């Protein structure tokens, strides 16, 4: 899960 | 600060768009289910409990669908201006009400409306399928997610702009101590700060490709489950 | 005398949705008519107009799809057959009428105010689906005519306007005692038998829904127009 603007 | 450009109202108007297919995917696959609970007298109250539910989403989207973005966007040159978070905190603000309020309805339609069906009608007949109710909580958790990230960037965050279940994971991962920080929750991922609109525009876009994506799934498990009730 | 038999309940059931498509057309077409002319201020009240309408078919149409045709019938001593269509043909009758004043106001009435006000045909019906609309509105009339008279359960309580109106035109001029091709002025011939009934039913119902066809083309074209 990928996302945008978001530090995983 | 951030100030506004000339493609503000646009995005404005595609960021609430989201916000519209999201509400009347709701109110077209309830319309048919609360249409169907009239010919259940047993389930009589638990009809007017969705309907009061619907009547709120079509307000909130007739309000999205109403409101016109460069009525409330102060351009001039590129001052002056409008600041950019100034034009996104009531957007950020109406996603907040309504991803709460969906937060209520899910739970009513997907646990406790769930169990009393099975309780009154003694079948599984008008009960949602498992596969409707994932795409309830995987278009909920993104668009919680979008919404977060609406004003986390931009630095607009409150307490009073706080969604529950993002600061329910915040509170839970603090007490059991989880962990590293790996991490698998995405309301526990941190935000990127936005430095200017056109990263906005673009992580925007990215937002909506993905929200249309899971709203496009949501649609489709809506057809199946409004099928399981044909008569 | 004809009595009532077990398929009945279903035929009842197949004729009422027919009205309930014929209600749905244009639910479904002035819903995205109303919701255009949001935006334009100079046809407020007009469209408030349109929302009344609305709500009344709206109305005949939950009407319809609630009806439960098999909780008014009976069946040596059952329910005469007509009697258990009259209600039918009644509410067809109310529906039609309807129709004609709700049409009138959208082909007529506001076709010129549109004109008048916006200056422009960027809100008008197409000529074409005018003509859908009337072509629907006279076969209903006729079928609306065709079950009340076939079963001889006509009066001036069960008369249309349209089709009185084409009466007196032709006693008083000279298309009175002719063949026609004016529908509103060709007898009906009385049903023999319950069978009878429900296959001129099913005939009936093959071109009106060819109608109603027809009539969904040119609202989908029209609703394009306002885009």
């Amino acid at each position: 899960p990928v996302l945008p603007g978001v530090k995983r | 600060d951030i100030k506004v450009t000339p493609g503000t109202s646009e995005l404005v108007e595609q960021i609430l768009a989201l916000l519209s297919r999201y509400l009347s995917s709701y109110i077209h696959v309830l319309n048919k289910f609360i249409s169907h609970l009239r010919r259940v007298a047993t389930l009589r109250f638990e009809r007017t409990t969705l309907i009061k539910f619907v009547k709120k989403l079509r307000f909130y989207n007739d309000s999205v669908l109403s409101y016109n973005a460069s009525e409330f966007i102060n351009e001039g040159k590129n001052p002056g201006a409008d600041s950019f978070d100034k034009v996104i905190l009531p957007i950020a603000s109406m996603f907040v009400k309504c991803v709460e309020t969906f937060d209520l309805l899910n739970y009513y339609l997907t646990q406790s409306l769930q169990k009393e069906i099975l309780s009154k009608t003694l079948n599984e007949d008008l009960t949602l399928t498992a596969e409707s109710i994932l795409a309830i909580d995987d278009t909920y958790n993104h668009f919680v997610k979008f919404s977060q990230w609406m004003i986390e960037s931009l630095r607009i965050g409150s307490n009073l702009l706080d969604l529950e279940v993002v600061q329910f994971a915040i509170k839970s991962a603090d007490e059991d101590g989880t962990n590293i920080g790996e991490t698998d929750n995405i309301f526990l991922q941190e935000i990127l700060p936005v430095n200017s609109e056109e990263e906005f525009q673009t992580l925007s876009a990215a937002w909506h490709s993905i929200l249309d994506g899971k709203l496009g799934a949501l649609d489709e498990e809506f057809d199946v489950v409004a099928t399981k009730w044909h008569d």
